[PDB]
């Protein structure tokens, strides 16, 4: 029970030049927001939120992968905690996903997932780190939308 | 055949020893015939701002009288501004009493009144007695027009469940005595409650008995 | 076991616990006998097995507890309460926060399987029909208190579905509708229940998860109404919610009753914006999207009295009839709940000998006498 | 140790709320430690409904020090304060 005063160290935990580090904060400040609903839990998230976005930027291709591989149920827990956050993430998630779609379409791939736009989600190995990602957003998303609808 | 008046025109026309006789007729015609009361409502109301120590009281007890088979939408505020004029020790608990016993058209009319026992309370509070009595009658008698502003009487957020009330704060007890109270015949009363008011039933309901009844909260037992 | 011996009793419970450390230590068989059967150590003896036995004895006596088995080897009123206790363990919890769960979906649950759970549903419907002295109410009491476990125990919506879709026959001390009703507890989405739930037509007073987001809409609406974005779910929403899951709607007809009183305070009908033609139609639309409820059976007619009452005084107040599709639909609304039954004809008849006194028109008369 | 010297204590109200400060942490041990305290001052104060409303809300609480000390409170509460009895 006494988890809640790490928030008072959690944006200090995201201001470090360590990407691991990032990722842990990240982490437990959504576990906290999954636990505990506070006026400042919203805040740290919304910038926990406003921080990995403007990381989205300033990060290659082989560190955008591994930051925003564990990072994305982060976002869905937030979505599960905080309402007023779904647009915001929604935007930023977009972002993300065009980001990958020019990612995609840079280098030849195997399984070419831009044809799998039409495609549906079925319930419930070694293949490309970009396709991975856009597949980790994509169940992210479902997962965001199956829990807003329930 | 009837080509007269006294009945508009014999009450503020000379010394109030007539209209007590005048008023007291009116309550014994309207016991009595079970109509006429929607049309003398009306008159009966608007004859409280008499600045007479006396009136006032008749008023009071010409209504109680008449608890029943009346509405009351609009004609609140002029009967209800009795306690803030003058102290009045004597008439309070006959106000409260009138205010519980009558009922109430829309729920602005139930807000207004809650609204108004709060200052009471908050500006005297050595009747909290006869207060929760008269929230304990008002709740008991229609429990349905307070369903529409249960969410608005306690502070609750749909995604933060903060702001705790205190405990011993003789503001937050009077709602929530009320709540418990309309919660008799209410079909879904907790789908709308907070975290701690679960907790409050169960230490309010074991404390006391004779102003929160029984319920049948998932979270209880018995 | 078999000797009647009153006061030693207890003794023999004293070399229950000084020479046998485990319970299920022995022979498997004549314990479980002993302590589920078909007396007055038991609930000493049940608390021992349950704060002095290992784990995996424990798991292995809920498997075999649980099982599919019609040899009524176990006594159900022992078995909920040893699973409540289990589930319950203070070992599981030590010193975490007091009281302070996810009210939304409770994650720390118990798992279960298919066949166990079947087993655990069906000797839970079968010592309910006992009924010696509770009643009927109290057999309502005591599924609404063993609902929680039942509940927490699948924790799933492919258990959930496999749970609605097991309907037994008969006609005798069926209590299957309640159960099949208390699906608005987990917020349930299938047809199939509320088919189900309709065709028996069992009113209860369970609480549910799902009114909340109603009433919030209600609210919502009835504010949106008297106000004048807000009005999208406030029309949308409510009939779809209507047309969807009718028994929540039915349900809150209590307050929605309640609103729309503001005809009696302001009998213009000219001047209101939409205080007075906005949530009076959509009430009316509601009511009409529900015809196969207006006529249904008892404990709904004190809503569907005062909303009839509120229409009367919304209609003999206007301004010389301002509407005119209003009161055809209304009047459409009417003959269908009349043809429909002829409890509402006999119920609105009370008010309607004084509501022909009012218009005295050619409208009124028309229910009082394409491709 | 010092009962008999506690009932001639002027200012009772300050020191209660001096003592009831600390049980609204999250430290089991200092509850259990406040607690207790109370429990040892059943004696002045057995129509405080702050103490015992803390009473019947630790009583359950998932701990086990905690649970023994509001068992300890909750029988010197009982032994007067009728109310606490029948609550």
């Amino acid at each position: 029970p006494s988890m809640h005063i790490c928030l008072d160290f959690i944006p200090e935990l995201i201001a470090q030049p360590e990407l691991e580090k990032q990722i842990f904060a990240i982490q437990l400040l959504s576990h906290l927001c999954i636990q505990y609903a506070l006026p400042k839990s919203l805040s740290v998230a919304r910038l926990a939120v406003n921080v990995m976005g403007t990381l989205l930027t300033v990060l290659t291709q082989a560190k955008r992968y591994a930051f925003f591989m564990p990072t994305l149920p982060s976002l869905v827990s937030f979505c599960r905690a905080f309402p007023p956050l779904y647009e915001d993430i929604m935007s930023l998630l977009i972002q993300i996903g065009q980001v990958c779609a020019s990612d995609v379409a840079t280098q030849t791939r195997d399984i070419d997932p831009i044809i799998t736009r039409l495609q549906q989600i079925k319930e419930k190995g070694s293949m490309d780190p970009d396709v991975q990602l856009c597949h980790c957003i994509e169940r992210t998303v479902i997962e965001i939308i199956n829990m807003s609808v329930s | 055949s009837g080509a007269c008046g006294a009945f508009v025109h014999g009450l503020e026309d000379e010394m109030y020893e007539v209209r007590i006789a005048a008023v007291e007729a009116l309550c014994m015609l309207a016991q009595s015939s079970p109509s006429f009361a929607e049309k003398c409502l009306d008159f009966l109301v608007d004859m409280f701002n008499d600045e007479i120590e006396e009136v006032r009281l008749q008023s009071i007890h010409t209504m109680r009288k008449i608890s029943n088979n009346i509405t009351l939408r609009e004609d609140q505020l002029d009967t209800v501004l009795a306690v803030l004029e003058d102290s009045s020790r004597d008439i309070r608990e006959a106000l409260h009493e009138l205010l519980c016993c009558t009922n109430v058209s829309t729920k602005e009319g139930i807000h207004l009144a809650l609204v108004e026992l709060l200052k009471n309370l908050t500006k005297y509070p050595t009747d909290r007695d006869s207060i929760w009595k008269c929230l304990k009658f008002l709740g008991s008698r229609h429990p349905t027009l307070v369903l529409p502003l249960v969410p608005e009487l306690l502070s609750t957020h749909p995604f933060f469940d903060t702001a705790e009330p205190d405990m011993d704060d003789p503001a937050y007890i009077a709602v929530l005595v009320l709540i418990f109270n309309a919660a008799k015949t209410c079909p879904t009363m907790p789908a709308l409650f907070s975290d701690h008011t679960f907790r409050h039933y169960a230490y309010l309901r074991d404390s006391l008995s004779h102003l929160v009844p029984a319920l049948r909260l998932p979270g209880r037992k018995l | 076991e078999a000797v009647r011996l009153g006061p030693s009793s207890g003794l023999l419970v004293d070399w229950l616990e000084m020479l046998d450390p485990e319970v299920v230590s022995s022979c498997p068989d004549l314990q479980l006998r002993l302590l589920f059967s078909r007396p007055s150590f038991r609930p000493y003896l049940l608390t021992l097995f349950t704060h002095q036995s290992s784990w995996p004895t424990l798991h292995q006596c809920i498997r075999v507890l649980l099982g599919k088995s019609r040899e009524q080897r176990f006594d159900p009123s022992a078995s909920l309460d040893f699973l409540w206790a289990c589930i319950h363990v203070p070992r599981i919890w030590q010193g975490r926060d007091q009281r302070t769960p996810q009210k939304r979906r409770e994650e720390l649950v118990l798992r279960v399987q298919g066949p166990e759970l079947i087993s655990l549903v069906e000797l839970i419907l079968a010592e309910a029909e006992t009924r010696s002295q509770d009643g009927d109410t109290a057999a309502c009491s005591l599924i609404q208190a063993r609902l929680p476990l039942l509940l927490s125990c699948c924790c799933g919506d492919d258990e959930s579905v496999r749970k609605v879709t097991e309907h037994l026959s008969g006609c005798i001390q069926q209590w299957g509708d309640s159960v099949l009703g208390r699906r608005c507890r987990d917020l349930l989405l299938q047809l199939y229940l509320q088919r189900p739930e309709l065709r028996v037509p069992v009113p209860e007073v369970l609480l549910h998860s799902e009114g909340a987001a109603s009433s919030s809409v209600c609210k919502l609406d009835g504010l949106i109404h008297r106000f004048i974005n807000r009005g999208a779910d406030a029309s949308m929403a409510c009939r779809k919610l209507a047309v969807a899951h009718p028994l929540l709607l039915l349900r809150h007809l209590p307050m929605i009753a309640a609103l729309l009183h503001g005809r009696t305070h302001l009998n213009f009908q000219e001047f209101r914006q939409q205080n007075h033609l906005s949530c009076f139609l959509h009430v009316l639309g509601l009511l009409e999207l529900l015809q196969p409820h207006v006529f249904r059976s008892e404990h709904q007619g004190a809503l569907w009295d005062c909303l009839l009452s509120f229409i009367r005084l919304l209609l003999n107040y206007r301004k010389s009839s301002r509407h005119l599709a209003a009161f055809i639909n209304k009047f459409v609304q009417f003959i269908h709940k009349y043809i429909t039954y002829n409890a509402p004809a006999a119920i609105s008849f009370l008010q309607k000998h004084a509501d022909p006194l009012h218009d005295l028109s050619f409208d009124n008369s028309d229910l009082v006498m394409t491709a | 140790q010092s009962e008999k010297h506690l009932e001639k204590i002027l200012n009772v109200d300050e020191f209660v709320k001096r003592i009831f400060s600390v049980i609204h942490s999250n430290d089991p041990v200092a509850r259990a430690i406040t607690l207790r305290m109370l429990g040892s001052l059943a004696s002045i104060i057995p129509e405080r409904k702050n103490a015992h409303h803390s009473i019947r809300q630790s009583l359950d609480s998932h701990d086990n020090v905690e649970v023994e000390a509001a068992v300890f409170a909750a029988a010197n509460f009982s032994a007067q304060s009728k109310d606490f009895a029948v609550g």
